[PDB]
């Protein structure tokens, strides 16, 4: 009674605090955490993450956030949404003595019967892929203050994905890790670029390093250059005064000789995890080597999979088959800093993106709205269709969930309905966001709908329910199965609960 | 606030509370209780009422169940330990339907049902007889678990007696104003030494010496207002300006006195019962007039002897004529233990009858006091009734066994009610059981089947160690006394059992 | 905003205090107050008016129980469940955008809507007024604990109306200052009856007065028997000693002779307001005059028009004329205390209910219990129709006004078939006190009266949807039209206040 009441309130209430972020007229919010740090965003998921939540069922809410952002990438802003809809309407349904357990069963059966409708209203994406594409990633930028640059970044984002996008089985496939996105502020969000190889936020270890190598024979190591000192408990017996200088010698020609063997091995880079002995140091850069160290692991591997290296950490055994490959490494200023690009990278299915901001937390937004779109207009990709964005599809959805309600009928109708009507949670937002009027607007959109206009949404600038493919409002179709998905498990589970106790 | 479940246990669990507080005074082998406040103090006492009406309740609910003991008492007199502990085991026993899904309503209908039921089957089964040989017997058993000595056969009849004496007749039935009867107390020790005086006793002294020690063929007059000097309604200021007049002043107050004396001499009275005060001139005369009189006589006295004698109760000297004057062969003073108290006996209205209490301590006295009213009550209403009932668990052993029966007889819910009420009845024998101290289940056990094989007399028979022939023993319990226990426990239990929500 | 929501919030759980109470299978309420005074009642209207209630809200639901109670009498509860069913309903609406000035309006109309349907689904007390007006007193009977012996407080209860009501224009008109209505303890439930005449909890001002008087001539006075002390500053001079006896004595001959007066004029009885002087007391008794004093003014009205009596305020001018009747009047015993009973009056429209109980708190209830049937009967009585219960007219209005919605359609249609939700509130809590499923109940109970079965109710006995005139729930008219305008009153009201402030 109580325990859910209290749950289903706390629930709603994180819901709420993401509620007005949706969409083009979305809002953004600050987070300034103990420490003092502070994060002003749009996006959704980082919000939640964010924000401090204590109780239990909140948490619960926020799990769904992570977990849509995990699967799909675009949409976390839209399952909590949800989540709170589900959970509202399921405390109506509650009050009228509706057993949780039917509520949780219709909530099941609508969720199965709204992603069926989704596939069904959805549009395999044709020739147009460029076009269609593009007009993806841009809506994603809509929400975001990325929108300034919407057209540039949509670009961006279409080709970066494009280009690391493996067709196989006459499907593709894109693996992140061919996509390096670094952020650097002292430029213009215009000022944001592709860059064919792969950037490192990482100048030479040595002054004397040359700032640019052509034809690359990078060696990745995942081990320190220093001498190697025994296992053993070992201890140096000098009783002879010129063993001294014998000592010494031999630990540098240690160092002198691992540098050799990088070297013999026709390494002309050498981009290592780990550090750079100082001696070592002289070394390389004597050699003409160009030498970056403690190198960011997650890096690391973007260096190797672009140059088609191997991370040796047993330097002894760098072998010639070992060196990655890449047209030429070079130290270029990227504003205040001195970065390390990888270009002509022996696998040209590795590309990078230079987020430009003015502002760290400007950048830092720029670097987040970004990821948001390639995540978007792969997904598309992958999936080959797409959904009518705006509203119209949950509108689609809400519209057949009244009638599948009315054939698996009895006390699951009244949970199919309200699923229907917490669905259309959506339109709500998208229109109280920009300012139009919910339920004239919902309203128009049912009727619509009704009449069989199956991508009829909200062009929140015109405030007119027009056709959203048309205008180009479109997502991939894998966003708003998810959304379906994680908002109705997060409501089933909190509706199970009647007692929450430590 | 407390809502639901809650609310009830709680309710219930109160109830239980006060009514065990109570238990053990229950029967011959109770208990007395000592309950002690911040001035007066000390109170010890085996009634029921009592150990409550002092008691310091503060559970609401426990305050409902008190106030069944005081109405028990005030209407019928006997039987406030047995309402109280009856609404504790019906409110109990609902407890049990309450888990189970029944709803309070349906186990308030039950009650009903029940109660409607055991009415008849007990006015059935009960027992005429107006004999004095029993309103003895009544009088025996209402006295049991009470510190009243060894004598109570001894005040048993004085009681059987001091109805008696009053009962009147109407057209037809017999009607027992027990306001005829007065009972005080003296702490003299003896229990023995209880007078049943043939008429109107009062605790008050002649209010002087001279005054005759004893008045014969008295003539009473009873007087509302005090032979004290009155004034003006409207402010009055004397002014002298001749010393002279000084004392004729002072004479006006003698010869008012002397007046006030002439009006009541002149009546005939030689007796004069003043509810108020007297003045010290005044009481001169009335003296030299050879009068008795005694001042600030208790209104609820001047009542009961303005009825016994026969006297109008006077305000206005002025209207003191022999029309209203009382009468008593004998008006005389006599020493009952320390205290000096006026007897009036031989009074124009025979029904009037005392019972002057001694005993000791004082403890014991009001007790003994307390025991003596709660005879006085059932052997009255006994009286009046003429019917009564087999004791110490019978009657409810035998309800309880028709009930059950009954509750079969009726619908699926209700039954389960009334099966309710049927286990509720039989707490008084285990009651009676366990205070004396023996097997209250093996004890139930064989009283059950007893009373199942017709005998319908089977009680719990404490000296032989069980169960026993009520008959015989002689233990009766008044019908007046059942029902309203029944009845009051019935709609109290009810008003809690349908509270849901405390606030 | 939030004021609202705090508002709504603070008057539902007003609402929900008295919700259980609903009902046959209603449940009672214990309230204890600071002093340590304990109601034990079911009476909503004492629930409320005892509670509590600081929330501004609160007060304002409470308000509504009073008006309900003070226009109609039967239906306080019902009043409150409405109430918080339109607020709890608004609430939902109010989360879409709909403006509280378009639901106010649609609450507006739908209530005018729903006394109409009363008036229209209502009947006309036929030939049937003695088993009609049983039947409804009954219902009444049966919320309450009273319901032990519902068959003879409903007998008396309908006898007591009849016979103080005036059927002029062919229509019934009942004055309630002709039903006196008394409640002593120590006598069991049953033992309730009916006196024809005016019963006074009062007993002869002196000992010596009579017991019985009869062919009695009542004088009512209104003003106190003693001396009267000028109202300018007055002292007596007295100069010599003689003075003081005549002047005694002249003070006693001013009481004497108010006593005379009246007698004089014939009276028999004298029952007085005020105060009894003492030696008035003296001679009133030894002329034979019963006399009761300090009496309760509202009796003193009571006892009036019952005897035709006047209540003189000066003495000095009581008339024979001022002299009320009565056939007999007579102390009597009932149980522990005497009261006084003047039997046979002058006006034969005039009788006296009293209420036995066992118990202090007992006794209380069935007062209470008692005082809702007559004003039942009589209001029955006095409209001249009846609905049919248990929830079936709730039900019908329901019904119609689902219907009405479709034709005064747009945002206006939304609040009117919440209004109906609302009402439906009715039904549930009527189920949900017995244990029947709401949900099922509703479902059928919509079924049947979507068919036209304008009395189906909820039998919560059997549990079945039956027909409530057949079965005999029935309730005056009256009540329900209050019901539904005092709640809708509230709900308007708190549904305007967007901010409350000290
Ligand atoms: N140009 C547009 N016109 C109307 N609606 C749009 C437009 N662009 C995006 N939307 C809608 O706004 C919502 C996306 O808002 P956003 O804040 O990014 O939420 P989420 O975190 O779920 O992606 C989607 O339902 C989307 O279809
Ligand atoms: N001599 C007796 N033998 C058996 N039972 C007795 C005897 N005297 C009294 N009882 C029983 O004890 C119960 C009453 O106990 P009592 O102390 O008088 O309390 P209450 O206030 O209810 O009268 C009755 O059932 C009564 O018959
Ligand atoms: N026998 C019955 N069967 C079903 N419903 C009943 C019955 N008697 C009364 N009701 C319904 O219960 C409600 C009355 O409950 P009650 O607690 O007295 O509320 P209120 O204070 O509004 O009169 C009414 O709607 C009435 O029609
Ligand atoms: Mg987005
Ligand atoms: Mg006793
Ligand atoms: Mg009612």
């Amino acid at each position: 009674k109580d325990a859910m009441k209290e749950n289903i309130e706390a629930a709603i209430a994180i819901s709420n605090s993401v509620r007005s972020s949706l969409g083009p007229r979305g809002m953004d919010k600050m987070l300034v955490d103990s420490l003092g740090d502070i994060v002003i965003t749009n996006d959704g998921v980082t919000i939640l993450k964010e924000m401090d939540v204590e109780h239990p069922a909140a948490k619960m809410m926020v799990e769904v956030s992570k977990t849509q952002d995990s699967f799909v990438g675009d949409g976390t802003t839209t399952a909590v949404i949800i989540a709170g809809g589900l959970l509202q309407q399921a405390q109506g349904l509650i009050n009228q003595n509706v057993h949780p357990t039917v509520i949780s069963e219709g909530y099941r059966m609508a969720s199965e019967e709204a992603k069926r409708v989704i596939d069904e209203i959805s549009t395999k994406i044709g020739a147009d892929e460029k076009a269609l594409l593009l007009k993806m990633a841009q809506t994603s930028l809509n929400s975001k203050s990325a929108s300034v640059a919407k057209d540039k970044l949509a670009e961006i984002s279409y080709e970066a994905v494009k280009s690391v996008a493996e067709l196989r089985d006459g499907k593709y496939y894109v693996d992140f890790d061919n996509i390096q996105v670094v952020k650097k502020q002292g430029g213009a969000i215009d000022d944001t670029q592709l860059i064919n190889g792969i950037i490192v936020d990482k100048e030479k270890v040595h002054p004397g390093m040359p700032d640019v190598v052509k034809d690359a024979k990078i060696a990745l190591l995942d081990a320190p250059l220093e001498i190697k000192k025994p296992e053993f408990d070992t201890n140096l017996r000098i009783e002879d005064p010129s063993m001294i200088q014998k000592f010494l010698a031999q630990e540098e020609n240690m160092l002198r000789e691992m540098v050799d063997k990088i070297k013999s091995v026709g390494a002309n880079v050498v981009i290592t995890q780990k550090g750079i002995d100082d001696m070592a140091q002289h070394y390389l850069s004597r050699a003409g080597i160009y030498a970056v160290r403690r190198v960011k692991k997650s890096d690391m591997d973007k260096l190797a999979k672009a140059t088609g290296a191997s991370i040796v950490s047993t330097i002894d055994e760098i072998s010639s088959s070992d060196l990655g490959t890449a047209e030429r490494v070079e130290q270029v200023k990227v504003g205040e800093d001195y970065m390390t690009f990888v270009t002509g990278c022996k696998n040209p299915k590795a590309v990078s993106i230079l987020v430009r901001g003015e502002t760290e937390h400007v950048v830092d937004e720029m670097e987040r709205s970004i990821t948001d779109s390639l995540h978007v207009v792969a997904s598309a990709l992958e999936d080959g269709a797409y959904a009518a964005g705006g509203g119209a599809t949950a509108a689609e959805i809400a519209f057949r969930l009244r009638s599948y309600a009315q054939k698996i009928g009895g006390r699951q109708q009244l949970a199919i309905e309200k699923f229907a009507d917490a669905i259309e949670e959506i339109p709500r937002a998208l229109a109280e966001n920009a300012g139009l009027d919910p339920i004239d607007i919902l309203l128009k959109l049912r009727a619509e709908h009704a009449k069989g206009n199956k991508t009829y949404g909200i062009n929140v600038f015109t405030g007119e329910i027009e056709d959203m493919v048309k205008n180009g409002v479109i997502e991939p179709i894998r966003v708003g199965k998810q959304a379906i998905e994680s908002a109705t498990e997060a409501a089933i589970m909190i509706l199970r609960i009647d007692d929450v106790i430590a | 606030r407390e809502q639901g479940k809650n609310a009830q246990r709680n309710n219930i669990e109160a109830a239980k509370a006060i009514a065990d507080a109570v238990r053990t005074t229950l029967g011959p082998k109770g208990m007395d209780k000592m309950l002690v406040d911040s001035i007066g103090d000390i109170i010890i006492s085996n009634d029921g009422a009592t150990i409550l009406k002092e008691m310091d309740v503060e559970h609401p609910t426990a305050k409902m169940i008190v106030e069944v003991s005081k109405a028990q008492d005030t209407a019928v007199g006997d039987g406030t330990t047995t309402a109280v502990v009856l609404s504790g085991e019906l409110l109990k026993q609902a407890e049990t339907l309450l888990d189970q899904g029944v709803h309070p309503t349906v186990i308030s209908n039950g009650y009903r049902l029940a109660v409607n039921e055991a009415r008849k089957i007990i006015d059935e089964i009960a027992e005429k007889s107006t004999d004095d040989a029993t309103l003895r017997k009544i009088a025996l058993t209402a006295l049991s678990g009470k510190n009243t000595g060894l004598s109570n056969d001894f005040l048993a009849d004085l009681v059987v007696k001091a109805v008696n004496a009053v009962a009147e007749v109407r057209d037809g039935k017999t009607i027992v104003d027990t306001a005829n009867i007065k009972v005080d107390k003296k702490n003299g020790g003896s229990v023995n030494d209880t007078q049943f005086i043939s008429g109107i006793v009062i605790d008050k002294e002649k209010v002087h010496s001279k005054m005759p020690d004893v008045v014969k063929n008295a003539k009473i007059a009873l007087i509302d207002s005090a032979l004290e000097i009155k004034k003006t309604e409207i402010e009055a200021k004397v002014q002298i300006s001749d010393p002279s007049k000084i004392q004729d002043f002072l004479n006006q107050e003698t010869n008012t006195f002397k007046q006030m004396v002439e009006k009541i001499k002149k009546s005939g009275a030689n007796v004069v019962l003043c509810q108020k005060g007297i003045d010290d001139v005044a009481q001169h005369y009335l003296a030299k007039e050879g009068i008795y009189a005694v001042r600030r006589v208790k209104k609820s006295d001047m009542e009961k002897l303005a009825k016994a004698t026969g006297a109008k109760i006077v305000t206005d000297l002025d209207d003191l004529t022999p029309s209203v004057l009382g009468e008593a062969e004998t008006v005389e003073e006599r020493k009952i233990g320390d205290d000096r108290m006026t007897f009036v006996m031989g009074c124009k209205n025979p029904k009037a009858v005392s019972i002057l209490i001694r005993g000791g301590t004082d403890h014991v006295v009001s007790e003994v006091e307390r025991a003596l009213n709660d005879a006085i009550r059932v052997v009255a209403i006994t009286k009046e009734d003429g019917k009564f009932l087999w004791g110490g668990g019978a009657v409810e052993a035998e309800l309880a066994m028709r009930l059950a029966k009954y509750a079969n007889s009726v619908g699926g819910r209700e039954q389960l009610a009334i099966e309710a009420f049927a286990k509720a009845l039989e707490i008084i024998p285990r009651t009676l059981a366990e205070n004396a101290g023996i097997d209250p289940i093996n004890t139930l056990i064989k009283l059950k089947a007893d009373d199942e094989k017709g005998r319908i007399s089977v009680g719990v028979d404490l000296d032989n160690n069980g169960v026993g022939d009520m008959k015989a023993k002689g233990v009766v319990d008044p019908l007046r006394v059942k029902t309203h226990a029944l009845e009051s426990a019935v709609e109290v239990a009810t008003m809690i059992l349908r509270i849901d929500d405390v606030i």
